[PDB]
Formats: structure tokens, C-alpha cells, sequence
RNA sequence: UAGGAUAGGGGCCUACCAUGGUGGUGACGGGUGACGGAGAAUUAGGGUUCGAUUCCGGAGAGGGAGCCUGAGAAACGGCUACCACAUCCAAGGAAGGCAGCAGGCGCGCAAAUUACCCAAUCCUGACACGGGGAGGUAGUGACAAUAAAUAACAAUACCGGGGUCUGGUAAUUGGAAUGAGUACAAUCUAAAUCCCUUAACGAGGAUCCAUUGGAGGGCAAGUCUGGUGCCAGCAGCCGCGGUAAUUCCAGCUCCAAUAGCGUAAUUUAAGUUGUUGCAGUUAAAAAGCUCGUAGUUGGACCUUGGGCCGCGACCCCGUUACUUUGAAGAAAUUAGAGUGCUCAAAGCAAGCCAUCGCUCUGGAUACAUUAGCAUGGGAUAACAUCAUAGGA
């Protein structure tokens, strides 16, 4: 026996039914294009995620509303859901769960945040930043733009304290080029 | 097989000891004694997972050969020994006393004990007979012969054993309204009254037990374990004190102190 | 991740004697408390293997 | 009509059970028979090139289609396997491995080539893509 | 049928070599390119 | 011959209901048909029914108000745990806002709103709705 | 029935006796490319298929058989013999069992190093100390899975759109940014190594150059150019190719997915196996007709009302199915609570202004057919009775 084999895995994503279909090909490239996406899996990921989550969310809705699991599980449910900033405060039922959508779930990524921030110009100037490692959530430098960003951490999105942007020192190219004047 | 296994696949480990999937591909296989195998806590858990003071299998053992843990009086040197239910636990160098107590997850607990509380353990009777030369005895749960018993001691009783001179101080015959800790299935750990016996020939016999604030649980005999007479029972609790919590009410708990 | 910082695990011992009692061999090669003896395990398993075929005060000879 | 008891649970079962034999899917893959098939239920299997063959497409069609006929090694068995990619009958020589694979459709003819549901895929160890891309050589 | 035939017409094909082009960019930046060219900017390829 | 008659009290109903008509005559009656009817009634689904005794099994004369899109029996008298009822109410009901369940249970015979509401099971005996 | 034997029950065996035992509710036999289960894939629900493999149980150590020792073996890294292979020999003999680890032939479509180590986990011995190809560490490893680069910005010029404003384009022009890589060092580690960290170095055609399949339809994308001319070839299917080929061979361009993608049993699609849920006048399908056993299915009828207190209660030694509740139903897997491994797949950790310590820190919970045990219920239903009640 190998202790490795038990450590679990699994799919974040699965592909589409129908891979040809104009419409659904126009939808896809519009959110990668309004949230510079590296590949339609970013996206399909999201909707996997997504997907289990309404999962959840309906399978508590076909429950009584005093059926101890649901007042439980949609507790925790609720609580994530406003944790991570895809619930208001008036949204505090287990039905608005159901309309959340994947632009929700993309809009708190720590590349669409970082843009909206105004520390970078662009969603791909924000993603290659991030990639760059000149973003820090907290005192944590997190160069995953896929970072999901909570409310309470949402403040704390700076530049990296080793990085030029966030008063660090200069980097290789432009002190290559002083040592070169 | 041919024979006996030696060995405990961690997987297949007791899920009290909460033993984690990938520490290695071993557990540790209790050894024989006064404990079953199934419902016990070896040394080198409590030593190593539970009190931290060892690190190691092998500083488990470095610990133990210094003689310095001692199981109900004695001096364990065993890593495997199955300290179990109501044990104490002591270690006369740093002046600590535990005794081995459910808590309502089913999970053993060390509970820390005064130095005259550690000098009484309670234990079950599984029977009394004649032995040889038709001296009467009586026998525990966890592996003690006692000669000469009390005449009205009878099988299922809880009886006080003294550690310091090894006799049964004081007694408690298993009736309905005695505080009782259930110390098996899914109810391991909680504390209540014992309300009524149902018996039923043939077959186990089924025990209702009521705890303080009410709620109502059903057990076989053979996992009752009475703990006073009356509401009041003769060992300390554990922070619990035996009242099961449903898991929204752990959740309220966790939310007023994280408010806090 | 990022730098800055770094965590690990430390024991200080009361007095020499306990640390070179309690303290793994490799630890105190590490501080310089011992030395590593440079053995092959395939080769004590040979050479016992070899001595083990023979019998008496002559397996040191063989 | 059907039975509906609620004791009549065995003759619904046994009724199932042997009108499942009517459904040409499962008594394919429950009689035994794709043993005794040339792959004997194998994806893939190597063979011998016997000798380079042309077989004539179907009526609508007008094509040599150039297949090739090969002794299997596992059983022995001669099969005739399609050689695709136009120019790919002259990495095929007599007496070379290949390893051939299916057709596509199953064991059922593809296209216009009557009788063959067997592929060359790759030749003296070396894949027909690449010869035919010149990724690679065919080995002396 | 007649064998001597095969690789006709490939081989009678005349060879034209690829033009060596600029690469487009690789990953996001070229999902970056077709959005901007299908949702900011006659089929695709029409031949106009 | 007869074997459910609660089956064709029920067509009955829905083919006289489909038809317009509003009064239509149940034969024969039973406990069974009165306790559905009765279930029926308290949901508003029928008006006035009457119990017609002709010293043999009697007839029933129910009043119809149009409110019926549907009523028939499943047969068999499959067991339904309190946890199926969601299920053969999926498989049933219209929609989860309308439409009834009705089963045979020891506590008695009644809709699978009111079995959930005393937390007991039973057999289904059909659907109204 | 009586013995014998065994650790012990038992036709387990013996002696005698009787004629039983199983079977369409499928015995017996045959097939299985059949070890069983936990489980796995796919699943609206129902279901279909798989389950050699790390957890539990069983079985075997070339095939049989028989044993010794021992608490425990019908043991095979123990013995004895036969069968089959097969090794050394001085020909007199002698020695065998990798379905342990590694490795090698062979077989094949199909699968890694004759490495290091007991540091972890744990086991074992006379034993704190020895040993452990259990197990771990490294190597090979696109089985599978997770995250994630291959550029970003600005200015000129163009195209614009909304002169101005704002957008997209250029191997243009500029400075910024950075990790792939290299490498001091430290860290890692049993020792190494990788990661994480980090000096110095490390981008312009940022050649530090992304591919795999396609472009008639299904099905996203060309009725562009050259060649071939029913040939060569493509084509899962329908089809294309005979001189103007949107389909072959190529170039260009475009499309999909993307560090991946193509090709060759099973699930879905399949309400094309149908219990939910299919059909049977003419498409495939009502036996020529009737009787008839088993099976399946079987009319109605029997304590209801009522009020009171107060949703419980009150008042005026037949079974079973079914249902309810409880106890069980290993862990791992699944669902799910908590928790910022930088995210994630994970893991079962951790957190706290920094604490010679603390939070009793956490390490939940749900699910789990059928069969078994127990509790309440008796509407529905099954079986057994059911005018010598000859009742008490
Ligand atoms: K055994
Ligand atoms: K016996
Ligand atoms: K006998
Ligand atoms: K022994
Ligand atoms: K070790
Ligand atoms: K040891
Ligand atoms: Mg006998
Ligand atoms: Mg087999
Ligand atoms: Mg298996
Ligand atoms: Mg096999
Ligand atoms: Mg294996
Ligand atoms: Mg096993
Ligand atoms: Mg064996
Ligand atoms: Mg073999
Ligand atoms: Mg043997
Ligand atoms: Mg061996
Ligand atoms: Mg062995
Ligand atoms: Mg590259
Ligand atoms: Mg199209
Ligand atoms: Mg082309
Ligand atoms: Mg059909
Ligand atoms: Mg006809
Ligand atoms: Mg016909
Ligand atoms: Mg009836």
C-alpha cells in the first residue's frame, strides 16, 4: 500500500453538450473577453462550481423550512454566500441563491477587483500584475488570479511590499538600464 | 490468516482516535488487556496525538521507559497498552491526574482529576459466580477479578475501587432513576436517568435514558454505565457535562463566540 | 509563499546529557554532537547474509 | 396489457430478462461471440503484411482503394486493413509490422470499401501520421 | 486492382512553402484578440 | 370484472367532469370513495355528494363545479414512506403549488399535505387535482 | 440409534435401521474473458454498466497430495513424495520454487530503478539499542487530477466610430514588468533532491517562435488561389472526385479546444427494453379456438359520531404485510459543518499583539437498499378461521 493513493482528488469543470453552438460560443467569449479569461475552462469551472451550489441550494428549497438540515445547511450556505460578496443583505434567503449567476462569481476574482481597484488600467493589465506577484491580499502576495476575494479581505488588496509598484525597489529592467547610463 | 494480526491499517483504525488518512499506512494495534481493542485509548496516542509531550513513536517510547505514566496506580511501559473508560491516568513527575471520560462526540477525553479523585476508579460488573472452592467472585468490564464481593452486589453494577488497597469502597446497584453515561453507539458519551429498563427475553435488553434538560435517547444495557446515585454522580464531568448539543445549537456557540 | 517569513519547530534541552539521550542521532550530527557513520545497508545485508552461512568465531573472518 | 400486481414482481422481472435478448446491442455484447472475433475484444492488435492488395469501391464510387492483408500474431488470424493518406501503400512492405486497429464502426464496413473494418495505424513501429507528414522515417 | 498508382496525385503536386508569418499571441492575449474583433469591431472568412 | 371501485369512481367523475355534466352517479359505493370524496370536498374540489343506500352496495350522486381537471386512482397501492411523498408528488402533482396526493394510512385516509403535517405514511390511493 | 474421531456441534466417519431430501418460488446441470463486499463510471427521477488493484473478508504460493514444529500452519523466502519444468556435477551425487522488492525472458495493444533509508508510520525480538524491498525517500512516469506563462502599458501612424471626444489596429517607436532558465546562499532532507525563499544574471520578431483537429451538411469556420481529373484520394453518415472540386493534394485565410488535442469497451442520448415509461387493425408484433392447474388479480359490509376539559386527554393466551420511531448498518469513498494549504485539486488542520502560554482548540453532521431487533398505529391489504359459538 501507498499513503499517496488515498489523498483525494477531483474535476473542476466539465465541457459542453453541444460544442458548435453559435449562441452559446458568443456568450462564453463575451464574459472571457469582459474578464480577460485564459481559456473557456476558467469559465466552465465557474459554472461547475456554480452548478453545485444551486444543486444545494434547491435540493434545501425541496425541504421544509423548519426540517433541522435545511436551517442548518442554508445557514452555512447563506453565510458563504455573503462571505465572498455574491449575496447583499437583503438577499438573506435561500431562494436568491438560485439566481446567482457566474458573472457574480467572476466579479469577485482578485484580477476583476485589482481592475476595478484602479490599480491597474486594464482586466489584463490586472491579471498580468497579479501574475507578476505585485498584488497582496492582506500581508499574503497571491499571484492566482482566480482568487476569490471575501468582503472583510477586499480592503486589504495593496501592492506587494517587495514589489516597484508598492515601494520596493526597482526592477531588472529598469536597473539594468541605469547601470547601463 | 494463520494466525493472530499484528498489524492495525490505519484506515481501519478507530474513528474516536480522529487518526488522519495519510500520517502513515499503520496504526497503532492495541495490545491485549484490560480494554477491548475497539473501544479503547492506547499510551502512545495519548502520549503522542492527545498531551503533545512526545512528538514521535519513538519518543513515546523513550517517555514510557523512563517509567514515568502510570495506569490506574501502575506503571505502564507498554505504547500499546488499552487504557480505556474510567482509567486514570497519572504521571507523578509533573503532579497530573486524567481520567478517561466520553465526551458527547464519542470521543475520549482526558479529564483532568484532583490527587484524591485519582485514588478511586469506577468500574462495571459483567458477573458474579462461584469460583473454585466456591468462593464467591465478581468480575469488570475492564478485566478485574474481585473475591469475596459484597452478597448484594449483582452483574451490571457500578462498584468504587479503591487503586491504593485494591477493594470495592463502595457500590451502586444498576436501578431506574441512577445518573448513567452511555459509553457505546451513537449516544457515546451523554448523560442522563436511567427512566425505565425494557427487558425482552432472549435478546438484548433495551435501557431509556433522560438527560438533565430533557431530551430522550434509548441504549442496549450493555453500553449503560451508571456514575452516581441519583441525579448526582460520583466522578467529575467534562466541560459537557454529558448534554449532547444538536449541531445548530454548536453553531449558535460558534457564532456568540466569535461575536465575543 | 511571497518570502518574509518563515516557520519551524525548536527544543531547547535543560543540559547537555538530556539532548544527546533524547535527541535523534541525525539531529545531533546536524549540531555537531556526533558523527555520521558512513555504513551502506545493502552491504551489512550481504555481509550478513555471507555470515550467516557460517558457523562459529570464523564468521568475523568471512 | 401489462402485468401491474404488486405480487407479480418475478413475472415482470423474468419478462424483462428474456425480451432484453431482443435488443441486437445487448445480445452482442452477451453472447460470447467478439471472442472469436480477429481483435478477440482488443482496441488494437499487431500483425504480419502478407501482401499489398487493391479492392474496388462500391458501385456509386470509382477508387482502388489499396488496402493490405495481415496475419494477426495473437491468433493467427488474416485480416484485410485499410491504409489511408494517400501515398501510405508504399511505406507498406511484405513481411513488416503493423499494428492495425478498427475501422471506426465497430466491426461493421465503413464507407465505400466493402469488407473491410480494419485500419493500418502505424508501421515498423513508426505512426502513418508521421510518414505521412515526415515527422518520421520508417526504419531500415 | 493496379497498385502503381498510389501516392498519384500528392506526389504530382507541386510544392509550395509555408510563409513565414508573425506568431499570434498565445493564451489569453489571442482571447483577447478574437473578442475584441467579434464583439468591439459576411461570415469570418468571407472572401471579399 | 370490478376490481378497483374506487378506479371507476373516479373515472367516472373525470369523464362526467370533462364532459360538463354536473351531477354524476357512483356505483358501487364504498368507505373508500366516501373518505375520498370527503378529502375532495374539504379541498373544494366538489360540492354536495349523497350517499343513496339501496340495501345492497349503494350509489353516490356528487355535485360538480367545474373545478376538477383531474382525479384517478394509482394502481397498485404502492408503500409511500413520509420521504416519498416529495417523489410521488413530482411525479403526480401538476406543479408544487397545487394538486393532491391521496393516501391510505393507519392514522387515516387523507391528503399528503396533512400525512406530512402528523408525519405518517402509508399507501397512495390516487391524485386529484 | 450406538459408537469412533475432533478443540468442540454435525453422515465428519463407522455399524445397524428407516426411505427419505431438493425441484417451474427453476432443483440438478452448463457458461462466466466470475474472487465477494465497501465501492466506481454515468445518472431529473427511476436506472444501466463496472468492481484484478492499496480497506474488510476469502483463497493460493508451478500442479496435486501429506505432514513436522508450534498457542496458532495442512506454512511453502518449512519439510516429504509424485507429476511438469529446471540448476550445478569431478557423473558418484547435490540443490530447487520472484502470484515479496528490483530486475530479466516470454506473451502481448498494454505497464517504471537490478536506487537510498529505517528519519516518519508501525510491527517484531531477550529488546529504550537490532531488524524491517512492511513502509518511506528519490528515479522513470502527458494513467488521472489542480493551479497557471507564452505578454502588459504608452506614444506616433492608420482605421475608426462616438472638429473634439472615445474604440480597435502596426516585426512602428519607447521605456517599464516578470518568470522560464542559470545560480551565490540558506532552507529542505536520514543523506541527498524538488518545492518555497533569495544575491548576481536572465526578453523584442520578447526565434524565450503552441499545438491538435477542422473549414458542404450534421457542426464553428472559405462557393479564395494552384494542382489532379471517377485517378489519386477524402468520407463516422449523407456524400465529394469525370477539367470552374466550397469536400482530394497544397498555399493563404478562417474556426474549435488549448498545454493539450486526435484515433481505436461502457454510460448517456434510448420513452430504441419502457417499474416510473414503449409497442402489437394496416409500420415488427393478439396464440385458430375454448377449457384448465400453478401464478397474478379479486364487489360491498362491522365504533361511529358528539361534547367537555384541554394540540393530549376525558366523557356520553390470531398472525403478516404496510407505516412510524429507536438501536445498529467499519473506515475510507459520497453529501455536508469549520478552517485563506497564496488560490485550487487538497489536507485535517489550526487560531490568538508574540503568549516560557492560552482557546476544556477543532478533528461536526447527514446518508447507508434488503434481511434481522425493538416502539407506536390499524386505514389499506394478505393468510387463518368464521351456528356442535353449542358460547360463557
Ligand atoms: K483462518
Ligand atoms: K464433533
Ligand atoms: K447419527
Ligand atoms: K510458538
Ligand atoms: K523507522
Ligand atoms: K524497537
Ligand atoms: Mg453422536
Ligand atoms: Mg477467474
Ligand atoms: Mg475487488
Ligand atoms: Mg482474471
Ligand atoms: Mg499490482
Ligand atoms: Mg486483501
Ligand atoms: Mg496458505
Ligand atoms: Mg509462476
Ligand atoms: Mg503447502
Ligand atoms: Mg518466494
Ligand atoms: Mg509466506
Ligand atoms: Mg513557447
Ligand atoms: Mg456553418
Ligand atoms: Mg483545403
Ligand atoms: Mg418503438
Ligand atoms: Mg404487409
Ligand atoms: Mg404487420
Ligand atoms: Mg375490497
Amino acid at each position: 500500500v501507498h499513503v499517496n493513493f488515498y489523498r483525494n482528488y477531483g474535476k473542476t469543470f466539465k465541457k459542453p453538450r453541444r460544442p458548435y453552438e453559435k449562441e452559446r460560443l458568443d456568450a462564453e467569449l463575451k464574459l472571457v473577453g469582459e474578464y480577460g479569461l485564459r481559456c473557456k475552462r476558467e469559465l466552465w469551472r465557474v459554472q461547475y462550481a456554480l452548478s453545485r451550489i444551486r444543486n444545494a441550494a434547491r435540493h434545501l428549497l425541496t425541504l421544509d423550512e423548519k426540517n433541522p438540515r435545511r436551517i442548518f445547511e442554508g445557514a452555512a450556505l447563506l453565510r458563504r454566500m455573503n462571505r465572498y460578496g455574491l449575496l447583499a443583505e437583503g438577499q438573506d434567503k435561500l431562494d436568491y441563491v438560485l439566481a446567482l449567476t457566474a458573472e457574480n462569481f467572476l466579479a469577485r476574482r482578485l484580477q476583476t477587483l485589482v481592475f476595478k481597484a484602479g490599480m491597474a488600467k486594464s482586466i489584463h493589465h490586472a491579471r498580468v500584475l497579479i501574475r507578476q506577484r505585485h498584488i497582496r491580499v492582506g500581508r499574503q502576495i497571491v499571484n492566482v488570479p482566480s482568487f476569490m476575494v471575501r468582503v472583510e479581505s477586499e480592503k486589504h488588496i495593496d501592492f506587494s511590499l517587495t514589489s516597484p509598484f508598492g515601494g520596493g525597489p526597482a526592477g531588472r529592467v529598469k536597473r539594468k538600464n541605469q547601470k547601463k547610463a | 490468516a494463520r494466525g493472530l494480526k499484528k498489524h492495525l491499517k490505519r484506515l481501519n483504525a478507530p474513528s474516536h482516535w480522529m487518526l488522519d488518512k495519510l500520517g502513515g499506512a499503520f496504526a497503532p494495534k492495541p495490545s491485549s488487556g484490560p480494554h477491548k481493542a475497539r473501544e479503547c485509548l492506547p499510551l502512545i496516542l495519548i502520549l503522542r496525538n492527545r498531551l503533545k509531550y512526545a512528538l514521535t513513536y519513538r519518543e513515546v517510547q523513550s517517555i514510557l521507559m523512563q517509567r514515568h505514566i502510570m495506569v490506574d496506580g501502575k506503571v505502564r511501559t507498554d505504547k500499546t497498552y488499552p487504557a480505556g473508560f474510567m482509567d486514570i491516568i497519572s504521571i507523578p513527575k509533573t503532579g497530573e491526574n486524567y481520567r478517561l471520560l466520553y465526551d458527547t462526540k464519542g470521543r475520549f477525553r482526558l479529564h483532568s482529576v484532583r490527587d484524591e479523585d485519582a485514588k478511586f476508579k469506577l468500574c462495571k460488573v459483567r458477573s458474579v459466580q462461584f469460583g473454585q472452592k466456591g468462593i464467591p467472585y465478581l468480575n469488570t468490564y475492564d478485566g478485574r477479578t474481585i473475591r469475596y464481593p459484597d452478597p448484594l452486589i449483582k452483574a451490571n453494577d457500578t462498584i468504587k475501587l479503591d487503586l491504593e488497597t485494591n477493594k470495592i469502597v463502595d457500590f451502586i446497584k444498576f436501578d431506574v432513576g441512577n445518573v448513567v453515561m452511555v459509553t457505546g453507539g451513537r449516544n457515546t458519551g451523554r448523560v442522563g436517568v436511567i427512566k425505565n429498563r425494557e427487558k425482552h427475553k432472549g435478546t438484548f435488553e433495551t435501557i431509556h435514558v433522560e438527560d438533565a434538560q430533557g431530551h430522550q435517547f434509548a441504549t442496549r444495557l450493555g453500553n449503560v454505565f451508571t456514575i452516581g446515585k441519583g441525579t448526582k454522580p460520583w466522578v467529575s464531568l467534562p466541560k459537557g457535562k454529558g448534554i449532547k448539543l444538536t449541531i445548530i445549537e454548536e453553531q449558535r456557540k460558534r457564532d456568540a463566540a466569535a461575536q465575543a | 509563499f511571497g518570502g518574509g517569513k518563515s516557520s519551524g519547530f525548536g527544543l531547547i534541552y535543560d543540559n547537555l546529557e538530556s539532548a544527546k539521550k533524547f535527541e535523534p542521532k541525525y539531529r545531533l550530527i546536524r549540531n555537531g554532537l556526533a558523527t555520521k557513520v558512513e555504513k551502506s545497508r545493502k552491504q551489512i545485508k550481504e555481509r550478513k547474509n555471507r555470515t550467516k552461512k557460517i558457523r562459529g568465531v570464523k564468521k568475523t573472518k568471512a | 396489457g401489462k402485468t401491474r400486481g404488486m405480487g407479480a414482481g418475478r413475472k415482470l422481472k423474468t419478462h424483462r430478462r428474456n425480451q432484453r435478448w431482443a435488443d441486437k446491442a445487448y445480445k452482442k455484447s452477451h453472447l460470447g461471440n467478439e471472442w472469436k472475433k480477429p481483435f478477440a475484444g482488443s482496441s488494437h492488435a499487431k500483425g504480419i503484411v502478407l501482401e499489398k492488395i487493391g479492392i474496388e469501391a462500391k458501385q456509386p464510387n470509382s477508387a482502388i482503394r489499396k488496402c493490405a492483408r495481415v496475419q494477426l500474431v495473437k491468433n493467427g488470424k488474416k485480416i484485410a486493413a485499410f491504409v489511408p493518406n494517400d501515398g501510405c501503400l508504399n511505406f507498406i512492405e511484405e513481411n513488416d509490422e503493423v499494428l492495425i486497429a478498427g475501422f471506426g464502426r465497430k466491426g461493421h464496413a465503413v464507407g465505400d470499401i466493402p469488407g473491410v473494418r480494419f485500419k493500418v495505424v502505424k508501421v515498423s513501429g513508426v505512426s502513418l501520421l508521421a510518414l505521412f507528414k515526415e515527422k518520421k522515417e520508417k526504419p531500415r | 486492382g493496379s497498385l502503381a498508382r498510389a501516392g498519384k496525385v500528392r506526389g504530382q503536386t507541386p510544392k509550395v512553402a509555408k510563409q513565414d508569418k508573425k506568431k499570434q499571441p498565445r493564451g489569453r492575449a489571442h482571447k483577447r484578440i478574437q473578442y475584441n474583433r467579434r464583439f468591439v469591431t459576411r461570415g469570418p472568412n468571407s472572401s471579399e | 370484472v370490478r376490481v378497483s371501485v374506487l378506479n371507476d369512481a373516479l373515472k367516472s367523475m373525470y369523464n362526467a367532469e370533462k364532459r360538463g355534466k354536473r351531477q354524476v352517479m357512483i356505483r358501487p359505493s364504498s368507505k373508500v370513495i366516501i373518505k375520498f370524496l370527503i378529502v375532495m370536498q374539504k379541498h373544494g374540489y366538489i360540492g354536495e355528494f349523497e350517499y343513496v343506500d339501496d340495501h345492497r352496495s349503494g350509489k353516490i350522486v356528487v355535485e360538480l363545479n367545474g373545478r376538477l381537471n383531474k382525479c384517478g386512482v394509482i394502481s397498485p397501492r404502492f408503500d409511500v414512506g413520509v420521504k416519498e411523498i416529495e417523489g410521488w408528488t413530482a411525479r403526480l402533482l401538476p406543479s408544487r403549488q397545487f394538486g393532491y396526493i391521496v393516501l391510505t394510512t393507519s392514522a387515516g385516509i387523507m391528503d399528503h399535505e396533512e400525512a406530512r403535517r402528523k408525519n405518517v405514511g402509508g399507501k397512495v390511493l390516487g391524485f386529484f387535482y
